């Protein structure tokens, strides 16, 4: 059985059944030509295509694509016509999820932190970012005093990294509340497996195992490994590490969704700190799958 | 020349240093390590980001590599102040 920080963890399954989740967040859909689906798609970044193939070869799954973006009328008939091809893939916009369950008042964040940093004595406490607080207080958006609203206006890619770990949280249920058909098979309990668009799938993945029902990807440049959000398996809805996140990124005022939001999260979540060595912790929590060829990104240029 | 453009990012950026980090490619295990060395001292954070990123670029760390990554995780009035002091 696997083991990290002194515990030890059972293997669990995560079944072929298991929708799959893309994301494709576009802020530029002018740049792409009229008649065509707004997911990149270029010889260099060939993504669209890659999820079709992903779609043909896991004929038995869901294929989930989040989106979103100010996608145009015409768009939106594109993303209609690519799910009556493809029987199989799901176009969720992301505007169209309840996400209302995992949300939190800025100001409540705020305010929990000016009281947090004066309850430690004045030589001791972050008095620039106590300033910080109290003008990021007054200067709340109106009609927008929501964690959540707050990412979904950005336009850098932290508006995909905050959305990628609610949509991973939903998981099955993510699929079961579109109502779209083929979907009744998932229940709103059931895992997710979340890639990147440029995760090759070349066979079928078939049952999945990660420790206690988490794993990610880790990459590892020059002998130095990293964890990754690029793919992120689960196996059920709400895992206790994405929860651990969420309850960062809703306290932590600094706190970004990749580095905290899901790093800091699965970290949290199995006891990992300052006392352990992190390339044990990547092996331990590694995803890693024969028939997937992973981030074929590095082989042309990030698309963000 | 960049101890200029780093001391215009550390006067602007506060609570989205993160951001610029990612942007930066600063490592995941790295921003455990500045959190853990200032925990009560945010401008000390965003400027160890900077620090490491330049020994890790090395002579790729240029003020260009450095405005294209503001203006990509759109800080771009933090990429005019730094080109503004640069010129
Ligand atoms: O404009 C963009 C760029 C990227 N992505 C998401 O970011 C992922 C990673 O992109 P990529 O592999 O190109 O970059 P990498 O992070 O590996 O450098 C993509 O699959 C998409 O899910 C996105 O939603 N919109
Ligand atoms: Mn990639």
């Amino acid at each position: 059985r696997p083991s990290f920080a002194g515990k030890e963890y059972s293997l669990e399954p995560i079944d072929e059944r298991t929708p799959i989740l893309f994301q494709w967040f576009e802020a530029r859909p002018e740049r792409y030509e009229k008649g065509e689906v707004p997911i990149l798609n270029t010889k260099e970044h060939p993504y669209l295509s890659n999820i079709i193939n992903a779609a043909k070869i896991e004929n038995e799954r869901i294929i989930g694509v989040l989106v979103d973006g100010n996608f145009t009328y015409e768009q939106k008939k594109e993303f209609l016509n690519l799910e009556n091809e493809h029987q199989n893939i799901a176009i969720i916009y992301r505007a169209d999820v309840d996400f209302s369950m995992y949300d939190k008042k800025l100001s409540d964040i705020y305010l929990e932190n000016i009281h947090k940093q004066e309850s430690y004595p004045a030589s001791e406490r972050d008095n620039y970012l106590l300033g910080l607080l109290r003008e990021e207080l007054k200067n709340i958006p109106e009609g927008k005093d929501s964690l959540i609203e707050s990412y979904a206006e950005k336009r850098e890619h932290t508006w995909f990294d905050f959305f990628r770990n609610l949509a991973i949280l939903k998981a099955g249920s993510l699929f079961t509340e579109t109502g779209k058909t083929g979907c009744h098979n998932i229940s709103p309990c059931s895992g997710c497996i979340y890639l990147d668009a440029d995760m090759i799938i070349t066979d079928k993945l078939g049952v999945l195992y990660a420790p206690d029902g988490i794993a990610v990807h880790v990459d590892c440049n020059d002998e130095i490994k990293s964890l990754e959000n690029g793919a992120i398996v689960v196996n059920r809805s709400n895992h206790p590490a994405l929860l651990a996140g969420l309850d960062i990124m809703k306290s932590k005022v600094d706190a970004h969704p990749y580095y905290d939001g899901l790093g800091k999260g699965i970290k949290r979540h199995f006891n990992y700190s300052s006392l352990h060595n992190y390339n044990a912790f990547c092996d331990f929590i590694e995803f890693k799958h024969e028939n997937i060829i992973p981030n074929t990104s590095m082989y042309t240029s990030s698309s963000w | 020349d960049l101890c200029a453009a780093f001391n215009v990012i550390c006067d602007n950026v506060g609570k989205d240093w993160r951001r610029l980090a990612r942007q930066l490619k600063v490592s995941d295990t790295k921003i455990d390590s500045i959190e853990d060395r200032y925990p009560r001292n945010l401008t000390e954070r965003v400027r160890e980001s900077l620090r490491i990123w330049k020994n890790t670029e090395k002579e790729n760390a240029t003020v260009a590599h450095l405005v294209g990554a503001l203006r990509s995780c759109q800080m771009n009035l933090v990429a005019d102040l730094v080109q503004e002091v640069q010129q």
